[PDB]
């Protein structure tokens, strides 16, 4: 289940290992655009939240 | 360099290079002006001596 | 102007215009400084004459 564009859902991710490879290697993601970050570099970065 | 990939980071690197080059050019221009001023002052001091 | 359409050639020529104008401006500023130096030297030469 996914929420409507209004009253959209919001989930906070913190204190965990982010394996963006399993996210990029998904087939149905026909559109994948990142701003200020390159998908190939996600696995080497760390964020505050 | 860490966040972006070379293709899209080239524009940002070029922007920063342009900014820093212009800053250094202005700095050296001011330095040349002050050097000419101090050269005139040194000529006056030598004449006075 | 050959291997690019005019719309993109506009933003690709912006760089050449600004860079060559900055180069000519730097040259003219250096020549102004040198001309001030030469004017001082010529004034000294006339006084000595």
């Amino acid at each position: 289940r996914f929420a409507s564009v209004y009253a959209w859902n919001r989930k906070r991710i913190s204190n965990c290992v982010a394996d963006y490879s399993v996210l990029y290697n998904f087939a149905p993601f026909f559109a994948f655009k990142c701003y200020g970050v390159s998908p190939t570099k996600l696995n080497d970065l760390c964020f505050t939240n | 360099l860490s966040r972006l990939d070379p293709p899209e980071a080239e524009v940002q690197i070029d922007r920063l290079i342009t900014g820093r080059l212009q800053s250094l050019q202005t700095y050296v221009t001011q330095q040349l002006i002050r050097a000419a001023e101090i050269r005139a002052s040194a000529n006056l001091a030598a004449t006075k001596m």
